[PDB]
């Protein structure tokens, strides 16, 4: 960032204003991080000093050590690169409130050369490994989602999380990825049964049978664990969409079942949830909801006992439906248009080579480069097709009940 | 692809005529889409030719591109940029006498050389091309039956059509011959310093006659198509910087510039002017074709041969468009119900594998020579050679030989 | 133009068709035009030696001299700068069919640092400015527009020609542009009444 800012002409009419901020802003936020773990160092040596067990003491010093070195500086080893990761997922948090609680990344894949090395040299075993994973866990067990709005505590009931871990999937060169850790997180996840991480893994026509064989021993266990993405789906649509294949294939799973490319994603507006049962009611009630009474909700389609064909009966839904997803798409493109002018977030931006590039904080709305994944959410989709099947079998081809008959049942 | 018809299929290869080719859609649809088609019409893709894929009212590039003779890189590698066949003349770069390269680093580098040499020499023959065509060349038929060419109302031989996807090409012949070869000094010269370059050249100036023993040691060095990483590592390196050029000029030329494997039989003419080879290829002989082995080099069974093919590819990028690949199979080793699922099993691993193309040799060596002896008894033995289907009675000496002396896998 | 050439970049797909064709040409124009001044070195010399006449054997003697320098090299005074300019107006004819037959531009402005240095240091006077100005003129009068094409002929019939010179107006920077050069051209019109050059001027409010 320094290096951007002193290649910038300050002596020209715009680039002190258009670029200089995102700059300082990025040097402060490096400061803020590393200042908060060099915090953490002297609190180490200070309970350390304070602490008798002579063990404890002395692993309270290596973690000294280990927060006076990341992040301000590379990693040198599998314990200094997950406290590491540690930090920034932290910060993260500080940060902002990513949904879902901020995601962990292919953690298999960007630990295993630091998890290989000390192996190899004896400064590490696969035990102690699965110890400091493992405390990674409960502590972030300890961390939960606060919802105050209560339809966010609604959509997210009884503290609702998925801070995705991604195992396995293929390289950026679009080979089978799996290694020992990959491995490793699946023994854990069985001989550590509880609800966290979310661990997530990347499939794809390729996976070995002895890593999905692992994987279904992990199913099989009854955690309900590991959530399964199909690469053979995600890596075509997100590389269709405008992402370079070889980070397409390098994605991380994100939330519930979202695919991050962490240099290429720019979008990041929650997006708009539509109750489509409402439109088969409304279809059912001439634009009304039992729950709202006579409030006009949506169109007035009419009697729905007028509808002499499945055709005409089918065509009214759809006027239902589209007219919800219309003000969908306008509700969620004023909120793209808002949330620039309430939201930042400095410390994704510093990693992300998009950002940096262009000079602009992550939740600006458009980054040169970017590729924008938007969504709308499709809620009751098996309530409406098994609803409208039943009203096209019996009421208009086997013409075994009136449309009469099925809206009093359902009135009652 | 449903069991029932892979079946029929598996069926229609032990007939033993040569029939179906194979395309793998897995490969070609997101490669095409990635590349600007629109999903729907990729998905409605059209075999053309040998093994092109093509969109009929998207497509809208028509220049034959250039074929190039990889073998003569090696070559001039090792003999100062020129060819005997041509004596004293500079062809290509002069990087000197080989026996004076101290390092495989240093000789690979000047394989480099010479290799990207002829490939810029061969982007800008076709982009003159592509230039010149417009001024002698129009259809109007494929034009008027084209969506694009009539919304523009521009000929399909125009060089921009706007909407159009341009899927241009360029030949890499010899593939096998340069990557066995460069292993051969790889492994003998320089690692394993069991041979001086100055034997492996009297040797190769003599066509081995007199060095048998020398001829047999390079012919047992690590070859493409054994799922041997040490050659395939080279394979892939070498397809790798190939679309690494190729990546440049696409951005130059405003199309897509794709390395292609597909050889016709341009590799009988292409091979009678490279003497021999550090693999132990003779001099005048048939170069290797497409992405398949070199002739006999492959000693593993069929399935080495695809995973060969996977992992000598680059799919965390996308300027490549066919390789053809052929195997001969024993028709003991695919008779009756037991060998129709062996050659079903081996079409699902090699859809997995997203290769592009397949074809299946089910022939004897002793049927082939028979039919070399008393032609009149074989006048209904239909083979594949050079991609299509031919009366083997009816070929030339040069392409008869050229399939008999590929590997027969026997335990399939 | 060579340095533009070698500036290209020869490796990539598409500089040595799109762009070297062009600078090759130009390269070779320079050639054409500097050729065929050479020649008329020689021409002078040749005929010089040829020439008894001791004061016209001086004159063509300087005129080798002096095509020797122009318009390879550039020019040292205005009597360079009057050939070199006479070298690319007839070269420009070889070139092609400019309609009116080529213009000569602003003679007054680009002619003027010559005509003032060497007024000054006493290599030339105003009277052998105007004669060499006035030779242009007599055989610029002996080059004729040749239209074959009937309705070329009809519509510039009689030898119909503007081979325009310009004298006065402003400079780029919007001031007056008159010099003496600018009165030189008017006298001589007035002193050698004829029907060559085309002489127009710039007006302004100033
Ligand atoms: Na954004
Ligand atoms: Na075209």
């Amino acid at each position: 960032a320094k290096a951007k800012l002193a290649g910038l002409d300050l002596t020209n009419s715009v680039d002190i204003w258009e670029k200089k901020p995102f700059l300082e802003a990025m040097i402060i936020v490096c400061d803020a991080i590393m200042i908060w773990a060099k915090r953490h160092a002297q609190l180490a040596r200070d309970t350390a000093a304070a602490t008798s067990d002579p063990v404890r003491k002395q692993e309270l010093l290596r973690m000294a050590d280990i927060c006076e070195h990341v992040p301000a500086y590379p990693a040198r080893n599998f314990r200094e690169a997950v406290q590491c990761q540690w930090f920034v997922q932290m910060f993260s948090r500080i940060e902002q409130k990513a949904s879902a609680i901020i995601s962990n990344g292919r953690m298999d894949q960007y630990l295993y050369p630091y998890y290989k090395k000390d192996i190899e040299e004896g400064t590490l075993t696969s035990e102690e490994a699965k110890e400091l994973l493992e405390c990674m866990w409960v502590d972030m067990a300890q961390f939960i989602d606060l919802y105050i709005n209560p339809t966010g505590n609604e959509f997210q009931e009884g503290y609702a999380h998925w801070e995705a871990v991604t195992v396995g999937g293929q390289t950026p060169e679009g080979e089978d990825a799996t290694n020992e850790l990959s491995y490793l997180f699946l023994e854990s996840k069985r001989e550590f049964p509880m609800t966290y991480p979310d661990l997530a893994v990347r499939i794809h026509s390729r996976t070995p049978d002895r890593f999905l064989y692992e994987i279904a021993l992990t199913v099989q266990d009854g955690s309900g664990f590991p959530k399964l993405i199909n690469d053979e789906e995600v890596v075509p649509l997100n590389a269709i969409k405008g992402c370079p294949i070889n980070e397409a294939l390098d994605y991380a799973i994100s939330g519930c079942t979202e695919t991050r490319m962490p240099n290429r994603d720019t979008y990041t507006s929650g997006c708009v949830y539509i109750n489509f049962a409402t439109a088969l009611e409304m279809l059912m009630n001439n634009g009304r909801l039992h729950y709202y009474g006579d409030e006009l909700i949506g169109l007035e389609t009419g009697d729905p006992t007028r509808f002499q064909t499945w055709e005409e009966f089918y065509e009214a839904y759809k006027a239902q439906h589209i007219n919800l997803l219309q003000k969908a798409f306008q509700q969620q493109h004023i909120v793209d248009r808002l949330r620039p002018q309430h939201f930042a977030a400095p410390l994704s931006s510093v990693l992300h080579n998009l950002c940096m590039k262009n000079m602009q904080d992550l939740h600006s709305e458009k980054i040169e480069g970017g590729v924008d994944y938007s969504y709308f959410e499709f809620l009751g989709y098996a309530t409406v097709v098994d609803s409208l099947a039943a009203i096209k079998k019996l009421v208009f081809e086997e013409k075994r009940l009136t449309m009469r008959e099925v809206l009093d049942a359902m009135n009652a | 692809t449903p069991d029932r018809f892979l079946y029929e299929i598996a069926l229609t290869v032990q007939d033993g005529s040569g029939f179906p080719k194979l395309i793998n859609d897995e490969e070609v649809v997101p490669l095409n889409a990635i590349k600007g088609c629109p999903i729907n019409e990729a998905l409605d893709y059209a075999i053309s030719g040998c093994t092109e894929t093509r969109m009929p009212n998207r497509d809208t590039y028509t220049s034959g591109c250039v074929y190039i003779n990889f073998a003569t890189a090696l070559e001039m590698l090792m003999n100062n940029g020129r060819l005997h066949y041509y004596g004293d003349e500079l062809i290509g770069l002069e990087t000197g006498d080989p026996t004076r390269f101290q390092t495989w680093e240093e000789f690979y580098e000047a394989y480099k050389a010479q290799h990207i040499n002829l490939l810029q020499k061969a982007f800008q023959q076709q982009h003159i091309v592509d230039r010149l065509r417009p001024q002698h060349f129009a259809a109007p038929l494929s034009s008027v039956l084209h969506n694009l060419c009539m919304k523009n109302m521009q000929d399909l031989h125009s060089e921009k059509i706007e909407g159009g996807v341009d899927y241009s090409y360029f030949e890499f012949l010899g593939y096998a011959t340069v990557v066995d070869s460069l292993a051969a000094i790889k492994k003998l010269v320089f690692e394993e310093k069991r041979l001086t370059m100055r034997e492996v050249l009297d040797a190769m100036n003599a066509n081995f006659v007199g060095y048998e023993p020398i001829q047999e040691m390079l012919k047992n060095a690590p070859c493409y198509g054994n799922n041997d990483p040490y050659a395939d590592s080279i394979a892939k390196d070498v397809d790798r910087f190939t679309q690494v050029e190729a990546e440049k000029s696409s951005r130059d030329r405003g199309i897509h510039v794709d390395v292609r494997y597909v050889p016709i039989t341009s590799h009988v003419p292409f091979g009678k002017i490279i003497a021999a080879t550090p693999n132990g290829r003779v001099a005048g002989f048939p170069l290797a074709d497409g992405s398949s082995a070199s002739h006999g080099a492959d000693h593993n069974g069929p399935t080495a041969v695809l995973l060969s093919n996977y992992h000598s590819k680059n799919y965390g990028m996308i300027n490549r468009a066919s390789r053809l690949l052929n195997i001969k199979l024993s028709p003991k080793c695919v008779a009756g119900e037991q060998g129709a699922k062996k050659i079903m099993s081996i079409i699902r691993t090699w859809c997995d594998l997203k290769l592009w193309h397949l074809q299946f040799n089910i022939v004897n060596r002793d049927t082939l020579l028979a039919a070399q002896k008393d032609p009149n008894s074989y006048r209904n033995l239909i083979v594949r050679v050079a991609g299509y289907s031919a009366y083997f009675c009816d070929m030339s000496p040069d392409l008869q030989n050229d399939i008999i002396d590929r590997t027969e896998h026997a335990d399939l």
